[PDB]
RNA sequence: GGUACACGAAAAACCUUACCUAGACUUGACAUCCUUGGCAAAAUUAUGGAAACAUAAUGGAGGUUAACCGAGUGACAGGU
RNA sequence: CAAACGUGCUACAAUGGCCAAUACAAACAGUCGCCAGCUUGUAAAAGUGAGCAAAUCUGUAAAGUUGGUCUCAGUUCGGAUUGAGGGCUGCAAUUCGUCCUCAUGAAGUCGGAAUCACUAGUAAUCGCGAAUCAGCUAUGUCGCGGUGAAUACGUUCUCG
């Protein structure tokens, strides 16, 4: 009984596959060690906040495929992808995640640059005199 | 700057005149508008009248001026003193 | 003690050879053909 | 005119030390939007605190930061012009915020070398209530008692 | 002196680098769209009339 | 029975979208009225070009509106056609806007 | 303040394009855009006594099709189909003999509620020294009696030969300009007066379009 | 002034160019209307040329004048 | 060009400079073009030469991660200016194109009075693409993504 999740963040897709196992979860991102793929910082943990507060002792083997974005977007994508796969195993479990808003799209994307502006909403330096 | 394979550049109207003018002993100023042609060894000894924009300024080439452009040894604009605005 | 001359002279020789070589090979283009909008092969 | 306070970006969870304040100060020393560089600076400086004082860095960091916390704040009101500083009690959230901004600003001015040793030296100099952040807190504190008279009138 | 400038642009020059692109409806020389051969301010009236198929206003 | 054309890859593109959807529906309907196995009318990414032009005639570069022109694109590949399909393919009449890229 | 062109703001949403063709390359894309403009202007400037409301152009690799809607096509047709061959030869000279022309003079229904011929009638009255108020009142009431919605006429210029330019507006009904779903027809004309230039702008409302679609549906061609 | 000053100009070596100095032209480099013919303009090679332009050359697609190539011709064309 | 102002770029640096290895985008564009690979070259580039009329082929992502070095100095900061030799476009590069290589190494160590922008995928910042264009110190303009903050107690003052 496998589980499938599709996360997204900052234009970065994610396909997370949850497989039941009892020999250590052995998290894996794109067939490569996550500690070599991502920066050695809480982001490597940022993906495990919902796998922490509930549990990770169930040793779910993680098979992550992400194609797009940077690293925070990918981490957010796999977090969202991971939570959506968790929403197929144990209803009580998938709920106690919402108690922290970790099952909602962040809705934050880069805005479009506007003409006459040095950015989305910025403006040239103003000179009155 | 200018490539090697290409080499130098003269308008070839100046070149034909220079060959004729080097053969003729009694040389007189050569009136050329081509300030863009570079000075080639055969030009040496002749005198030219390059168009500065208004008149034809006379330049006497030597054994040293060889290589640069014919207009580089003449001016185009002139500025020598401002005037107190106040 | 060459005092310029020799090296710039060779460049001038190249340029004079270029100038005397000049062949009127005036042209304007490169790749050619494969320019259409197709149809229903006969409509 | 606003008369409205919309959601104030609320986040606290911390991993290495579970002290929200660590995340706040990371963002404070942040420059050019590089999180990894600033986190390395803090963690290496925290690692440097183990080798000298032989105590827990979080306990030392709180003891420094709790010591830096000011109490009175002198704001600006109009009276025929300029301002006769009126002392007001700052809320706890801003109180910590002013402390964190001050620690970093005085840390990035020390005669020391890499900010690792710099901020470490600055924080350790503030755990013994004798440093540059203390003097500023002392200065703002000393100025407020002198301008105690105008505290009753605020606006 | 515009029409004469327009006529000279139509005629082929003696050097390739002597050839510039002018607007084809009016004679404006600067700000010409090579994708359409039309300057920026002639392109607006035609686009606002529907002469160019598919060029609709953008909302992004 | 014959084929005479293996792997007929018809490609459609147009500035308009609804005409493109209507034309693919008509093409599919005709091609299924004859004996051809359509792979499927898949959509391809639409190439969009945007040109930014100053509204004002003389001054005020800041005020500049924008325009777009989308080249909607679709693909449809026929396996085997034969005269039975090909002869019926001659009477289709594709509305001008739609552009065909038959590659045989 | 300044407003966006009413016709141009509604193109590609509720309004189709007047010229529908796809060119091969950017060099033939410029010729095919100037050629229809010369062609379109020809119909409107001269051959004006006909009240030609709109001309659409449809071109393929080599076949040119012209669809001209008019209120009185007799002037185009001429005496026993005379003027028509002439205009055809004119059109052929403009595009080129190497192509195929396919004129399709179509008579128009409900000619009034079209902003083109209404503006043309307004422009003719002003050039004929007719007083503007009187000219305007007759055109508005006749259009309104035809059974349409509000009409908006802007007549800016050296009004009545004056030395100081003015502008006169005249609304008569609901003109929702901010709405995209409305069927608003817009046209602009240059009245050439002996004292200068007069700008006439006509906004006409022909109901509400509740059927989604990039038109592909006859416009002011249907009858009452 | 805000509402000009990386603005018109989303590309000034030549061209662009509207400026100056010069060398050349006059129903004109472009257009119509009229009396009138079309048995060309090009491009390119020569010579003189700063290049305009001149004198000589292959005399040119075509379609019998369609378009243009012209003559004659005054209304006029032209002006950033 | 004796000068003054506006808008930007580059800096005054170890939150960094240099060297090596290396991971992750989106959008757009392309047959006088994109140009892979190969050969030559200290390099700009040249030659050969496929592939791509394009979800196919091409347009090296940089910040970021690790390792080495520099040890606070007008410096391995900073690049101006200047000299020479090369490459490309183009009839043609002196007035007046830009790129590379070598040589030099101005000022500047956080900037007075006074001011500008800004309430999240935002400031700050790192790259990428397109337009006009033979070429162009566009550091400009229009767009795309990577990382990604702080603060808002309140209307007493200030401008509208
Ligand atoms: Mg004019
Ligand atoms: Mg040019
Ligand atoms: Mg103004
Ligand atoms: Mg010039
Ligand atoms: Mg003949
Ligand atoms: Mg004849
Ligand atoms: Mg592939
Ligand atoms: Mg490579
Ligand atoms: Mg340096
Ligand atoms: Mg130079
Ligand atoms: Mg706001
Ligand atoms: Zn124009």
């Amino acid at each position: 009984q496998s589980y499938y999740g599709l996360g997204r963040r900052k234009s970065s897709s994610a396909k997370v596959y949850l497989t039941p196992t009892q020999d250590k979860g052995k998290i894996t991102v794109n067939r490569r060690d996550p500690s070599e793929y991502f920066p050695n910082k809480l982001v490597i943990q940022d993906m495990e906040q919902p796998l922490d507060l509930t549990d990770l002792k169930k040793n779910f083997d993680i098979n992550v495929v992400v194609k797009g974005g940077g690293f925070t977007g990918q981490a957010g994508a796999i977090r969202l992808g991971i939570v959506r796969a968790l929403l197929q195993f144990n209803p009580e479990l998938k709920k106690i995640l919402k108690s922290k808003k970790l099952t909602t799209r962040d809705k934050r994307v880069k805005e479009r640059k506007k003409f006459g502006l040095y950015g989305a909403r910025r403006a040239p330096q103003f000179t009155k005199r | 700057s200018r490539s090697a394979k290409k080499g130098a550049f003269v308008d070839a109207h100046l070149l034909k005149k220079v060959i004729d003018m080097n053969k003729q002993e009694k040389k007189r100023p050569i009136k050329t508008w081509s300030r863009r042609s570079t000075i080639f060894p055969e030009f040496v000894g002749n005198t030219f009248a390059v168009h500065n924009g208004k008149t034809f300024i006379n330049v006497y080439v030597t054994d040293d001026m060889v290589g640069h452009k014919l207009g580089e040894f003449s001016p185009t604009r002139n500025f020598k003193q401002h005037t107190a605005n106040r | 003690v060459h005092g310029r001359a020799e090296k710039l002279s060779g460049k001038f020789n190249a340029g004079k050879a270029f100038l005397e070589n000049k062949t009127p090979k005036k042209a304007k283009g490169k790749t050619e053909e494969y320019t259409k909008h197709r149809s229903l092969n006969e409509l | 005119m606003r008369k409205n306070r919309a959601p104030k970006r609320t986040v606290l969870p911390d991993p290495v030390f579970n002290n929200t304040l660590v995340t706040r100060i990371i963002n404070v020393i942040m420059e050019d939007g590089k999180k990894g560089l600033a986190q390395r600076i803090l963690y290496g400086a925290f690692d440097l605190i183990e080798q000298r004082t032989k105590e827990k860095p979080l306990t030392v960091f709180e003891r420094a930061v709790g010591n830096v916390m000011p109490r009175l704040e002198l704001r600006v009101r109009r009276i025929a012009g300029s301002n006769y500083q009126v002392p007001t009690e700052v809320p706890q959230d801003r109180k910590i915020a002013l402390a964190l901004r001050w620690i970093a600003m005085f840390a990035r001015k020390r005669h020391e070398k890499t900010m690792l040793e710099k901020i470490a030296n600055e924080i350790i100099d503030a755990s013994n209530n004798t440093g540059a952040a203390i003097k500023k807190k002392d200065d703002t504190h000393k100025m407020a008692e002198a301008n105690k008279a105008f505290a009753h009138m605020r606006w | 002196a515009k029409k004469s400038l327009k006529v000279k642009q139509t005629r082929i020059p003696k050097f390739a680098v002597r050839a510039y692109t002018r607007c084809q409806r009016c004679g404006r020389a600067r700000a010409v769209l090579s994708h359409f051969g039309v300057c920026r301010l002639c392109f607006r009236e035609l686009a606002y009339a529907g002469a160019i198929p598919g060029v609709k206003k953008a909302s992004w | 029975n014959a084929v005479k054309y293996p792997e007929l890859k018809i490609k459609l593109e147009s500035y308009d979208s609804t005409l493109l959807d209507l034309t693919t529906k008509k093409i599919v309907e005709v091609v299924k009225g004859v004996d051809v196995k359509i792979k499927g009318p898949l959509p391809l990414p639409t190439k969009k070009e945007v040109i930014t032009i100053i509204r004002s005639p003389h001054v005020d570069k800041a005020s500049r509106e924008q325009f777009e022109k989308n080249r909607h694109k679709r693909l449809m590949i026929l396996v085997d056609v034969n005269q039975g399909a090909i002869d019926s393919l001659k009477r289709i009449k594709i509305p001008v806007g739609v552009t065909l890229r038959f590659s045989k | 303040g300044q407003k966006v062109n009413s016709n141009g703001l509604r193109f590609g949403i509720n309004k189709n394009w007047i010229s529908r063709w796809t060119a091969n390359s950017h060099a033939q894309t410029a010729k095919w855009l100037i050629e229809d403009e010369k062609i379109r202007n020809l119909f409107f400037v001269n051959y004006r006594n006909a009240q030609v409301s709109n001309v659409e152009i449809e071109r393929t690799q080599a076949t040119v099709d012209v669809f001209v809607y008019a209120a009185q096509p007799a002037f185009l047709i001429g005496s026993e189909n005379k003027n028509i061959q002439k205009i055809t030869k004119q059109i052929k000279q403009i595009i080129g003999r190497t192509t195929n022309l396919d004129l399709t003079i179509n008579e128009i229904g409900s000619p009034m509620l079209s902003a083109r011929i209404i503006a043309r009638d307004l422009a003719n009255a002003i050039e004929a020294r007719v007083p503007l108020r009187t000219a305007m009142r007759q055109s508005l009431i006749k259009v309104l009696k035809a059974g349409a919605n509000g009409i908006k006429v802007l007549v800016s210029g050296r009004l009545n030969g004056a030395e100081i330019a003015r502008d006169k507006m005249y609304i008569e009904g609901n003109m929702p300009l901010s709405t995209l779903r409305a069927d608003i027809d817009y046209a602009l004309e240059k009245a050439q007066t002996t004292y200068g230039v007069i700008g006439v702008k006509v906004w006409i409302n022909r109901g509400m379009i509740y059927t989604k679609g990039l038109n592909r549906t006859p416009a002011h061609i249907l009858h009452p």
